[PDB]
């Protein structure tokens, strides 16, 4: 149990994270077929001592679309929260921002969402 | 930019 | 560029260093600075931007825990650095709350902010 | 269009909604139990003419959480699109924003998402 | 003084806008130019009692980007509220979606902010 | 404000 | 779309 | 939750 581990999209996109005693996030985030062009960085931060009232525990990562392979000149932040038990979660709304000329800067950022569990599809 | 190899990893 | 110390209009700063392999890692803290103030901020950034004029897609999160107190909530920053003179960093934000179940519909706030490396 | 009709979240809240000729949305947004209380009025614009090549129709509205019963002085809007099928959705963003004070201002605005169809569930 | 009447943005577009006693909004957007071909259609909604506080009065509205000239497939939606003073200003965050693909529909909205004043952006200082 | 009874009109 | 005209519009 | 000595950090 916890957030430490490996964690899919309903698509298999994968990341595999360890949540730190301090509060780091440190991973990757791979496609379904997983192959080393699709490979990158994520980082960020979560509570580490969340409350215990049943409250998820907050989070956020960060992923810039670059590797040794190839650039979209783009970065994602997701913000959310994990939800423990039987069938654990992580609940996010992303925002997607394009380094863009400052005449393009108003179409610069994308939103959405998604949804993580441990359970490989 | 959004190449569309980005899709999955955003759910899309 | 992105290497040093930025504001925001009321003051509130952060050190931040972009590293080799697109890593970033520094401090938020209040306009006070007082220890209690100060967070843990990570992110990433594109460390080789477009030469067209393009600014620099980044992003960071703060957790809002320190040794002093804890908010249970989390924020990212999703923008862009833009170099110059009067360098900037302009952002969309994301604040996220532990909540129950119940409340998760209202966990995530949406806001903006810009950063320069002057004091107001 | 395909718009006009009575459209269902995964909880049962409702709306019932004209889209006109004239890229107009009217209509009433209720609640699963659609007591009278629950009711409010429901305005927004689409895209009366989109184009044929399987995208979308883009469409919005608002509804202000004011009726003669209650206020919960905020409003929500949503932005997305319907998309035409054998079972047509709509998907949406959403913004809910509150009236504050000035110094509250930073927290007045929450961002989610839904997703309508009209089956009733 | 209230939400009734001409608002620009920074950039000169200009919105006209009739809030209605029960809580109508209606009106047009155009740019800074005004010919006919840059005006759309504006709807939406405000609280028309908001409290007696200090608070500012929620509202948001919606415009599709089809005239009888253009169309773009899409539609923007403004999220906010009014706060009145020496300086009355709307303050806004946006959704813009355009009409996408199943494909691309991940790709299809865009967030960002604006905020309005009733001074027009020539006789501003 | 954000009260409970709004939460089923906003998918939640 | 998200053409170049809308740009004013949305601020930018 | 989003206390109130959170907004300078948030531009408000």
């Amino acid at each position: 149990a916890g957030i430490t581990g490996t964690w899919y999209n309903q698509l298999g996109s994968t990341f595999i994270v360890t949540a730190g005693a301090d509060g780091a996030l440190t991973g990757t985030y791979e496609s379904a077929v997983g192959n080393a062009e699709s490979r990158y960085v994520l980082t960020g931060r979560y509570d580490s001592a969340p409350a215990t009232d049943g409250s998820g525990t907050a989070l956020g990562w960060t992923v810039a679309w670059k590797n040794n392979y190839r650039n979209a000149h783009s970065a994602t932040t997701w913000s959310g929260q994990y939800v423990g038990g039987a069938e654990a979660r992580i609940n996010t709304q992303w925002l997607l921002t394009s380094g863009t000329t400052e005449a393009n800067a108003w179409k610069s950022t994308l939103v959405g969402h998604d949804t993580f569990t441990k359970v490989k599809p | 930019a959004f190449p569309d190899y980005l899709a999955e990893y955003h759910g899309g």
